[PDB]
């Protein structure tokens, strides 16, 4: 599925993962598209920080949900 | 005024899942105007 993650300066990054994908696997992405170290990332849905060992699943993140990504 | 100053920011935190408009609005004034700086203090 695609979902979408957005920076602070305005730049969505849409990335191709699975339900059972993990926050740490999604962060590898995320380094792989945009170089951004993934021990840099905060990744925020819906007023929580998420965790590298839990789901996009866990936290109820489907199809086209957008994550917001802010660097430590 | 705060509220039009961090409308930009303030519609970014809305999305990001944060609504406290005055816990909002305070994090950002003592943050300058930074989301990032903000973010510890809304978590």
């Amino acid at each position: 599925m695609q979902i979408f993650v957005k920076t602070l300066t305005g730049k969505t990054i849409t990335l191709e993962v699975e339900p059972s994908d993990t926050i740490e696997n999604v962060k590898a992405k995320i380094q792989d598209k945009e170089g951004i170290p993934p021990d840099q990332q905060r990744l925020i849905f819906a007023g929580k920080q998420l965790e590298d060992g839990r789901t996009l699943s866990d936290y109820n993140i489907q199809k086209e949900s957008t994550l917001h990504l802010v660097l430590r | 005024s705060p509220e039009e100053r961090y409308e930009h920011q303030l519609r970014q935190l809305n999305d990001m899942g944060f609504f406290d408009f005055d816990r909002n609005v305070a994090a950002l004034r003592r943050s300058g105007g930074s989301v990032q700086g903000a973010l510890d203090s809304l978590l």
